[PDB]
RNA sequence: AAUAUUUUUGU
RNA sequence: CGCGGCUCUGAUUAGUGUUAAGUCGAAAUACGGUUCGUGUAGUGGAAGUUGCACGGGACUUAUCAAUGUUGAACAAUACGA
RNA sequence: AAGGUCAUGGCUUAACAAGCCAAUAAUUCUCUUAGUCGAAGCUGAAAAGGCUGAUCGACCACAUUGGGAAUGAAAAAAUCCCAAGGCAAAUAGGUACAGCAGUGAGGAAUCUUGGUCAAUGGGCCCACGCCUGAACUGGUAACUUGGAGGAAUGAGACGUCGAUUUAUCGAGUAAAAUUCUGUAUACAUAUUGAUAAUGACAAUAUGUACAUUUGUCUUGACUAAUUACGUGCCAGCAGUCGCGGCAAUACGUAAGAGACUAGUGUUAAUCAUCAUAAAUAGGUUUAAAGGGUACUCAGACGGAAAAAUUCGCCCAAAUAUAGGGGACAAUUUUUCUAGAGUUUUAUGUAAGAAGGUCGUACUCUAGAGUGGAGAGAUAAAAUUCUGUGAUACCUAGGGGACGGGUAAAGGCGAAGGCAAUCUUUUAUGUAAAAACUGACGUCGAAGGACGAAGGCAAAGGGAACAAAAAGGAUUAGAUACCCCAGUAGUCUUUGCAGACAAUUAUGAAUGCCAUAGGUUAGAUUUUUAAUUUAGUCUAUAAAUGAAAGUGUAAGCAUUUCACCUCAAGAGUAAGGCGGCAACGCAGGAACUGAAAUCACUAGACCGUUUCUGACACCAGCAAU
RNA sequence: AUAGAUGAGUUUGGUGAUGGCUCUGAUUGAACACU
């Protein structure tokens, strides 16, 4: 649920705080979608499912995972690599918005505003460097590409 | 909360427990206890 | 607090704060109507010093006030219609209120040169 | 907080923006440091980045949730669990110096195991039965106590000549006129006596002491 | 090592 | 007409606020000169003080009788502050 | 089952059944207050913004107060009937200005006892026409808004005024004077409001004519703007901080200066300021604020991989018919093992309870013990003990409660708390592997249970300690601190009671973040010594914090409960609930304030530690 | 509706916080004083 998500928030900050090359994530669909969103927004490296250890840092790309089957999900993880740029982390902030207590949902029509600096309901607007995700139906997009794909959703997390 | 500023709560309680002895009989008179 | 407990009601006013002048502030009245019942003098507190002239006053809805007499001299004694407004002497306790010095039988300072509207003071009229 | 702000590695970015512009506007920037172009091309390497230690030894792979996964492993060897068997079976092949300063790092070159224990550059030390050993059982398919017993007598038969070459030197040297200096036994049994001397002399002192201690229990100043 | 008299106030 | 509620008032009586210039002590802040506070039960003109358990917002404020070493001779073309 | 209805519904009726709604207030009751609403008015950058509930529109109620019916398509009346009081009236049987204007009263405060039905609307009428205090128009008020309210020239009247440097600094292009305009307004003319006709009253256009007031606040800082004199903590000023005690930029005058202007200030009020009740969007170690505890009903929140249903969510509105998209969400179904649990006697362990005991010391009795004058107390003493033989040293019988060492930064329980010993008895928890159930989980208002010492009640016990009461000292005084003695009480059993610095000044729980040195109970091993699980404790990194510091959290996040909204009054009053009582739970307002409050920094002080100087002291001599 | 988000004085020997109060902005079916 949400609640995986908003743990997935927090342990990429603390692991880019901590300026650690890997991060591990439980192995669920929800944080697949949302690390895939980040990756192709360019923030992590690269996502590979793996045991409770990391896989052969040579070949990570090359990494062949075995079948994901009932006798070894409760051990798979999901393995992200961070990212460290001039002396300073590139998933810095991954402040939440939807928490289980609440899930805040956002139209079109003020996703176009958030997308431009500018407030819409209970989100702030956009500046340099920042970036919000959505899940919709069409996946867990980013604010300018669900606004693209003229949808809304969910809002997941706000990334500096 | 200091120690200087709960000595005041200390005055004021005592003043009370001291009070509510004095008058205790007649608050009993008067079927106030 | 938690989505819940301010759905049952947590967040509750202020506590409210008293008013320089109650009696006008709770009816929403600029000034009040009163009968002079004493003209005396109110000392200081600590810092200050010297005499101030008050005056209770009984407003028309019934209260009891302690009105401060502004400017040099007053022309008010017992019995004294006078008109009071809000106000307060920083430095006497219980004098919350003015009174207007152009009021009904508070005269003005007749000596008066400068802010002459604060004491109720016609202009001299010298050539004129 | 008692660590300080380090930004030595943008002291090219931070000098690169201040050389930009002139802080007199109107005026050309004036030429920049004479540093600033030789490392212009030269940027810092990534430090502060924990990655993934190289692991020397296969990790347990019945952990869930593993911990000190950015902790550097120890390094161990099959020749380390040899050298422990020996030397504990020859415990005074330690007290035989070893000098482990190396000259040139170039020590491993001319060390080929497959001709004997004695190679070029190194000494007959326990450390050759434990290379000679490795070679046997690995190429030779020989198992750890064959190789041993092998690797093992191939020592004491080079040992044994040691012992007899400095007792017949010696005696040869005599049969013709040639004298040597005092033998280690001689000059340790003479430091045994200085020693020995300062040890009576913090005895008897000691010994006197404690008459003082058992005369002065008791009380005899009435001198009665 | 186990010792212990009293000693208020300051527009 | 009865009951209940509500407002005003009441001999007598209680608490508290304020007010530089009075009197009596010196409880706290230093080991505050009896460690101070919490609870509870007594007691004293007043602050206070006493028993019982509890807290440190007081003792981590801690700083050697292990008294501190001939740890392999000497001489050489070795060695040379 | 039947009737009724367009149809549906105990809507209605008959016979059976005992159900339905709610459990956290459905239902009912008391008190206080109020006409409701709207971008209608005001306000904010903004929030499902805040406030008001005038003028405008919609809705509700009322027409002196209270109690009522009929007529009619429809009560939708200022009608009608009845009662009471006020005015009037008497055998009468009216009136109630919250209809317009107006009068009195109340109040800080709000208008004409006009004209006309010409226009718009309505009622009556075949028609013409009549009626209209609605309405349209004139009047009063700076209450508000909008506009006018005068522009250009102006240097030798070689004058005047205030300062002072007689020439400096200003009044000052200011004035006078000259050249133009004709603004508000006045008057005239014309059109128009109206047309089938009707004009109460006025607007608009054009022509001509006229150049008409200053007032007020401020001047220490916030806050734009200065001196002089007088006053002397007096008189006074003040929105806040403050000023005034004889050379005051703060008071009162005079001048100058700053600003708004037919307005200007003051008082009152509202919004914003204020993230200052924080849904957006807060916070609780030391500053307001974590509940004594966690089992737990309700209630919020909570895995994996698929499917059905809703069509929630999104396109996406206008409160959108009908569809599309399927990530997420709600109910539900099938599987899964990472959460939470069960089994395999763990080890270890002062959780708890029952029945019993052990021992060191203490105390009591006896042995007409030995011994024969002191003992104990305190800084010193006194009260006190002892010749009726004490203290001291023994013997023999008892009697109560206590828990030496081991012992540690150790451990155990939800907390409170638990430390001699044997038997009996009881729930969690931790390590290692396997097996099993398959989300069964976390938090948790309330209720209930547990809850230290002290205390109440009843019966036991009573050696020791010791509130009270009492005495002896100290002292200026001494209830006190000290001392001689000493009752409740402490202990046992059965109840009440529920307050604690019940503390880690830090609720519980989940996910996550880099190291090191100790330590506790286990596990594995090449059991030497290193790995490792769950705890606890020091010192750090990143970080965080007001800082002190924390750093298995006071960090990054999340869940959920409790609690906080300046000080003081006050955790107080009143009513109520619980209790035998003591007291507990719950819980205001008035009066008075501009501050309370936290951490840190540097000093000073200490009947504070360790030192360093000095006839400071000791000693000696001399002197007063 | 895309220009709309702002501070100041005041606790202390002093610094940094916390937390009020007051001023700064707009307004009234307003009243009063001097005009
Ligand atoms: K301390
Ligand atoms: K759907
Ligand atoms: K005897
Ligand atoms: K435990
Ligand atoms: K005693
Ligand atoms: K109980
Ligand atoms: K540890
Ligand atoms: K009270
Ligand atoms: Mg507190
Ligand atoms: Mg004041
Ligand atoms: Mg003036
Ligand atoms: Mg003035
Ligand atoms: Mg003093
Ligand atoms: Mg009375
Ligand atoms: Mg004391
Ligand atoms: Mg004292
Ligand atoms: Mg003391
Ligand atoms: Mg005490
Ligand atoms: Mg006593
Ligand atoms: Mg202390
Ligand atoms: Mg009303
Ligand atoms: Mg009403
Ligand atoms: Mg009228
Ligand atoms: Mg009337
Ligand atoms: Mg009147
Ligand atoms: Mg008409
Ligand atoms: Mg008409
Ligand atoms: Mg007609
Ligand atoms: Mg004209
Ligand atoms: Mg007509
Ligand atoms: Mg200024
Ligand atoms: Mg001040
Ligand atoms: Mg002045
Ligand atoms: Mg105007
Ligand atoms: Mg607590
Ligand atoms: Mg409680
Ligand atoms: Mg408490
Ligand atoms: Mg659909
Ligand atoms: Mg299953
Ligand atoms: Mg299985
Ligand atoms: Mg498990
Ligand atoms: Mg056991
Ligand atoms: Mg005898
Ligand atoms: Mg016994
Ligand atoms: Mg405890
Ligand atoms: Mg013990
Ligand atoms: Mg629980
Ligand atoms: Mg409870
Ligand atoms: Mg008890
Ligand atoms: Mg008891
Ligand atoms: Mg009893
Ligand atoms: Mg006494
Ligand atoms: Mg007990
Ligand atoms: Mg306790
Ligand atoms: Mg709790
Ligand atoms: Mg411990
Ligand atoms: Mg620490
Ligand atoms: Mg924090
Ligand atoms: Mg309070
Ligand atoms: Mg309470
Ligand atoms: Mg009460
Ligand atoms: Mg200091
Ligand atoms: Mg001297
Ligand atoms: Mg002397
Ligand atoms: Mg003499
Ligand atoms: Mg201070
Ligand atoms: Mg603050």
């Amino acid at each position: 649920g949400i609640q995986q998500i908003t743990n997935m928030c927090s342990h990429l900050q603390n692991a880019s705080r901590a300026r650690l090359g890997l991060t591990s994530l439980p192995n669920t669909k929800y944080n697949l979608a949302l690390a895939l969103a980040l990756h192709r927004a360019g923030f992590i490296s690269s996502i590979t499912r793996g045991g409770p250890h990391p896989p052969t840092p040579e070949a990570l790309m090359t990494y062949e995972p075995e079948p994901v089957t009932s006798a070894n999900v409760a051990t798979r993880r999901l393995w992200v690599g961070l990212k460290y740029w001039n002396e300073e982390p590139v998933l810095k902030e991954l402040k939440p918005i939807s928490k289980p207590s609440r899930l805040v949902t956002a139209s079109l029509e003020q996703l176009n505003r958030v997308a431009r600096g500018f407030p819409a309901g209970y989100m702030k607007g956009l500046q340099l460097g920042e970036c919000l995700f959505v899940n919709t139906d069409r996946g867990v997009l980013e604010v300018r590409e669900a606004v693209e794909r003229k949808v809304g959703g969910l809002v997941l997390c706000k990334v500096k | 909360i200091s120690v200087r500023r709960q000595k005041k709560l200390k005055i004021k309680k005592k003043k009370y427990k001291k009070l509510m002895r004095r008058t205790r009989n007649e608050r009993r008179k008067q079927d106030r206890l | 607090a938690t989505l819940n407990q301010v759905m049952r009601g947590c967040r509750k006013p202020q506590r409210a704060r008293h008013a320089v002048s109650p009696a006008l502030s709770s009816i929403k009245s600029p000034a009040l109507k009163g009968v002079c019942v004493k003209v005396g003098i109110t000392r200081p507190k600590k810092p200050n010093s010297g005499e101030r002239k008050t005056a209770r006053v009984r407003l028309s809805t019934g209260k009891v006030i302690t009105a401060y007499i502004p400017g040099e001299g007053h022309n008010i004694s017992q019995h004294s219609v006078v008109l009071v407004r809000g106000g307060r002497a920083q430095d006497c306790p219980g004098v919350r209120y003015h009174l207007v010095r152009g009021a009904l039988d508070l005269a003005g300072v007749a000596t008066r040169m400068s802010s002459r509207s604060k004491y109720g003071t016609k202009k001299p009229k010298k050539a004129s | 907080g008692k660590g300080r702000i380090f930004q030595a590695a943008k002291v090219y970015q931070r000098a690169s923006e201040a050389a930009a512009t002139n802080i007199v506007s109107g005026l050309p920037p004036r030429n920049p440091p004479l540093w600033l172009k030789a490392i212009e091309s030269i940027p810092p390497a990534e430090i502060n980045t924990r990655p993934y230690p190289i692991q020397h030894s296969p990790p347990n792979p019945r952990a869930r949730k593993p911990r000190n996964l950015f902790r550097p492993t120890k390094i161990v060897y099959p020749e380390d669990e040899l050298r422990r068997d020996f030397y504990r079976d020859h415990p005074w092949e330690l007290a035989r110096p070893r000098m482990i300063i190396e000259l040139d790092g170039k020590d491993a070159r001319f060390l080929d195991w497959s001709k004997g224990l004695r190679q070029r550059g190194i000494p007959l030390s326990g450390e050759s039965v434990v290379q000679r050993q490795l070679w046997l059982m690995e190429n030779q398919g020989m198992t750890k106590q064959e190789a041993y017993d092998k690797a093992r007598h191939e020592f004491y038969k080079l040992r044994q000549l040691e012992q007899m070459e400095r007792r017949i030197a010696v005696e040869e040297a005599r049969m013709v006129g040639g004298y040597f200096g005092k033998d280690l036994l001689t000059v340790g049994m003479e430091l045994e006596n200085k020693t020995y001397e300062s040890w009576k002399k913090w005895a008897t002192t000691e010994i006197a002491r404690q008459e003082s201690a058992r005369a002065s229990m008791y009380t005899n100043v009435v001198d009665n």
